[PDB]
């Protein structure tokens, strides 16, 4: 008469790592890194904006593409790969940092300077590269000044905003570049030009400059972009010759949400908290391998394939 | 490292698809086979309190300082991946070392709920058994198949048999 | 895990207050408590050899990369609350897998000072006691307060009693 | 006739998490994370500047806030929360490399620059706006050069200073933006304004940027800072005409010391090794969840409020 | 920790050099000390396991300057986040070391108390433990019924009856 | 009758640590942190190139130290403490940023700007602060532009630079600085100064600007570097009438390579993968104290001396 002690075993073992042992069968193992993602960005539960082609500098100084985008709420806000900022071609100081701003942003309140202009300026400047309903256009939230006399000097101008709001403001203009001395005195007038800016946190100065370069947008002439934060209360002022592209509004952003860069499709019933540009990641595992660049709630990255974690004794078969 | 699992046990058993850790007996009216519930579930239950651990990770919210789409500032950019780079070194390593640790306590365990369980028995049988190398109790008195029940039981009283269990292990 | 502490043992011991592991005895003058020194002792001091590794302080000084009473660039902001809150997540998880190791091996060691000092007495014992399974050996001579100091003490003579014993166990 | 062994148990057990349990019941514990900070600052053993209403920028030039932290020595600065930097309107540009140059430092002293100005020059220029003592004043470190004959040009001026020492020396100067042109010709002249700055190792140029009409709109009189480095046998030079607000002395910073920013009260009786916004933190555990924001020797920060390390075995009542 | 090493046993023996574990015995003939093959290889594998993970092996370039001025905001995080990684690293290094030691040490008390339980249930009712990690057994045992215990080729029953008359006399 | 089983022990044991114990006697161990490092730069498998005293931003201005170094194609860039960017003072804009561009990269190829100017402009000015066969000279890749006739208007000039490559193509030009009036009159004359640099993707304009500065090489003067990528099928246009220090040349950065700053001297017959300030550090350990600051594949940098990794059992030698 006997009676046997025993432990299961399988026929098809795991391999595992340990401490001691680089293969180690066990009976039973389950994955701790992530290979799988989601190839839509899961937005239900997010009030969201998709950009579509608009870039966000763009929503700012108000570009054609950007005409849906100009005001809103979001918590979410993604950006795309074919995104337009300029239709007048140019470039802005400081441009990462302000696409970081408004990318952080919960939404855009946007806000008139309330500049007037008299009879010397034109102020509905337009070109063919800012197209907008079959017709010549500029940026929504700028007005490109000009002589109304063509040749004549631009009048001496001055421009106040005030920040009457309880929370910052932020006002975006541009320095013309025209790309010939003919283009520029036809503008301006054959004066020399001063643009200069002010407020309590910000004085700077601008000198247009003529030069020849490759056309881009069908334009060799530029524009300038330049930036700064309006504090409550405080107020601040343009005094220009000639080449400055005045705000017509200012933008408040308002509150917090999360900026993602990605080429991967909405879906509005999915539900998310980690994204990289691939899409989504939904996962309970600690790890993953999908990519180093994520945003939101996510797994820790590791440069592994594999790493299996044993649920179960060493497997000794029969 | 307890003896037993991969040890003075010789091997597992394939064909026990009831449970983790078991009994095998043979006795006059045949053989038969039965898993212990407590054990198993003692081994199983530790088993789900590690993966419990695992994915119980709730989360920093991180946002984007990489321009997936645009060009970023050239030193700036090489002191991020720098970071990166070197948060990703120790997060493989700490993942790799969880694992190793983990499974290296997870094998060590399950040993120890198999030694747990055979001890109990011996225990339990008294001087009415003696142990063979491998995981087997030879028992010195006829031992019924209700009896056998009873050892898996908790339930078997050694006193009962010993007279009769003492007598043919001397003789 | 060892078989003792949670285990064989079906609960502890709240009125030894004297130390960690113990002996309770039942003889024919009645009933006694004592606690073992060196088995508490090895206990304890593994435990303030982990506290003293934790208090462990040779730091690093760090100075301010945040103003907190000014504005800081935006970019470079966000480079550093990402890198902080990275640091941050590593350790946070550090912490937590440190308390959860440590906690296991703690409980686990103190389990097997238990099992050693069961051990030690089974083996002084020797062929003069039965084990029942829950911590108890059955003595099969009478063991006066002076004997059962005897075993505490490590200086009981099992070939004193052996002959009697025997005859106890057998009879 | 029996001996039996067993364990201790308490009444009330302490819950530890491990690697298989949460909620395990042991006999002890203690806690590995600090909560709780000391809300003074712990001085004892510290040689220490407590630099009140002063900000450190302030230092450096001679704002009426800082006259008692012009020179110093000290292993601690402790910087507060709205601390004065500026008596006339304006900034410095670069200004947080510069802060924490200074609150890296271990001392500073001041070096006359030995800057002279002709018969032309007035340098004794004040403005109400930086009162000290009751009446106009200004910077302490540097002179508002104007012409000594208003409406006149300010003539064409060069200043050199020398570092003499076997140390680098920071110099700081100020450039003036006048409120108007009105305003401009006056204190410098018709003629066209520049400053330029050139050392060895550095070159600058500077324009005025005059402001217009009201002196409550953004473009009004201001003025802003700029400073650099100057190395050990290194000369820099000022050439100018008008509009430079001119160093007096210069600046050298000594050894190193700890800076803190905080508004908590000084201890001298308390001694500690970490510092934040609220207080000292004197622990001997490893980690802490008080501030993520901590300088000097200090706890790992961690987001758990609490981690219990068990310091005793499984408890098991009857 | 298990109860063998630095503890039921006395000591270790500097006289074994071809082994971790090992046996020694008295009879008639005389005395012999052999170690055993099995457990001491178990115990040395499972060491060049551990020592096989350690030196198991990012490129990274420089962020910082050698010879030339670096801005100082960028300077000070730069200081800031690698003074974090090595801290973190450090504490790895030392946690790392202190955890594998532990385990090393217990796993070879392990792999001792392993022989030692081999060697009884092997024993049966021919031998009682001294508990000091000795079998004293209760028959004549010449160095070939020796080797046979180490061997695992002795078989109990052959000298159970007599190894009983002399445990119960 | 009996049979003992024993375990060895060693007469000299090593301490180590461990959870419960700081004072761990083992009867071996072996370390886990690297020490030692090798004071040599190990070069073996690894095609190089040693700057000596060439900066990496004179590779592409043309420096006379660096006219050894004007091309080439490298895995591994060298740069020693010392070295030399600018014969004629001045600074580079964004200079920290340019140079490790240029240490990442694994060669530099030139290509010719095909600049020509008209007959009242000099292009070929020189100076006592660059020199070759001790006389003075310029930036090989560089070309001071002054009227031909002093004192004079210099002209207002127009320059395009074409990329017809398929890779991008580093451009740099200077921006002259005079040391005074009188300077600036002669070399450009009294006409207003504007330089502007113009392409598809980039826009800037520049003023020189007269000043008294401390001599650097003998001079007062100063040129300031300024640089730009250009896109594959781009042009970048330079408008000027005096101070523009033009392109001859630009720069193409091929590949990727790995940058060294360090005085250690090369060894050939050694191979590495992680250096540092002082040589090599060559480990199968994963831990160093040698340096925090490491380039390439290195152990992790700890502040321990020493940690001993336990090898062995628990020792207890004979009382
Ligand atoms: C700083 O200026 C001083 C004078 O302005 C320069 O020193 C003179 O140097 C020459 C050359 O050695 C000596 O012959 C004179 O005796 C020095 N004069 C004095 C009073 O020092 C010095 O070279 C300048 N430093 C720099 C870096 O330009
Ligand atoms: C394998 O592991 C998974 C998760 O641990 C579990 O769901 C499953 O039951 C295990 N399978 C076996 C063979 O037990
Ligand atoms: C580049 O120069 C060539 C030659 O003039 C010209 O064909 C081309 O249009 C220019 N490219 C751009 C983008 O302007
Ligand atoms: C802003 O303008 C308003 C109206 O002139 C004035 O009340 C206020 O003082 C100005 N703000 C500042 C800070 O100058
Ligand atoms: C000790 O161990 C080290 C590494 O494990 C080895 O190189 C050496 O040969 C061993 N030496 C002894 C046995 O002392």
């Amino acid at each position: 008469d006997k009676i046997c002690l025993g432990h299961h075993a399988v026929a098809n073992g795991t391999i595992v790592k340990t401490l001691t042992n680089e293969q180690e069968e066990v009976t039973n193992a389950t994955e701790t890194v992530e290979s799988t993602g989601i190839n839509r960005l899961c937005m239900k539960g997010r009030k969201h904006k998709d950009l579509g082609n608009c870039h966000p500098i763009g929503m700012l100084i108000g570009t054609p593409a950007c005409d849906l985008h100009l005001t809103g709420m979001w918590d979410t806000l993604i950006e795309r790969e074919n995104a337009i900022a300029y239709c007048y071609p140019g470039a802005t100081v400081n441009v990462e940092a302000l696409r970081q701003k408004i990318m952080e942003s919960g939404g855009i309140n946007k806000i008139s300077t309330g500049f007037t202009y008299g009879s010397s300026i034109n102020s509905a400047g337009t070109t063919r590269a800012c197209m907008r309903n079959g017709g010549n256009s500029f940026y929504a939230e700028l007005k490109w000044l000009v002589s109304k006399s063509a040749g004549q000097n631009f009048p001496q101008t001055t421009n106040t905003y005030r920040n009457t709001d309880t929370a910052e403001h932020l006002i975006m203009w541009g320095i013309h570049h025209p790309s010939s001395t003919q283009e520029k005195n036809t503008l301006y007038g054959t004066q020399s030009l001063s643009i200069s800016v002010g407020s309590s946190t910000y004085r700077n100065n601008f000198v247009p400059v003529v030069g020849a370069r490759p056309q881009v947008n069908g334009l060799s002439s530029r524009i300038d972009f330049h930036w700064t934060l309006v504090q409550p209360g405080d107020n601040i002022t343009f005094s220009h010759n000639g080449g400055l592209i005045a705000p017509s509004r200012v933008s408040k952003l308002i509150g917090r949400g999360l900026g993602i860069q990605s080429d991967a499709p909405i879906d509005n019933n999915c539900e998310s908290k980690c994204f990289w540009r691939g899409g989504s990641i939904n996962t309970r595992l600690p790890f993953q391998n999908l990519s180093p660049r994520t945003v939101g709630q996510c797994p820790k990255y590791v440069n592994r394939r594999s790493l299996m974690l044993a649920t179960g004794m060493r497997n000794v078969p029969e | 490292l307890f003896g037993a699992i991969a040890g003075f046990l010789e091997n597992g058993w394939e064909g026990m698809v009831d449970g983790w850790y078991g009994f095998r007996h043979q006795n006059a009216q045949g053989t038969g086979q039965a898993a212990d519930y407590k054990s198993t579930q003692a081994a199983i239950d530790q088993i789900t309190g590690k993966l419990n651990r695992l994915v119980e990770k709730t989360n920093t919210e991180f946002e984007s300082i990489e321009s997936e789409f645009s060009e970023i500032e050239h030193q700036i950019g090489n002191v991020i991946n720098w970071t990166k780079d070197s948060i990703t070194d120790i997060w493989t390593y700490q993942a790799e070392l969880l694992v190793a640790m983990e499974n290296q306590h997870t094998i060590d365990m399950a040993d120890s709920e198999m030694l747990n369980l055979y001890e109990r028995v011996r225990k339990q049988l008294r001087q009415n058994a003696e142990e063979d190398g491998k995981g087997c109790f030879e028992i010195y008195h006829a031992c019924d198949d209700s009896c056998m029940e009873s050892i898996r039981n908790n339930t078997y009283d050694h006193s009962q048999y010993r007279e009769e269990a003492l007598l043919n292990r001397l003789n």
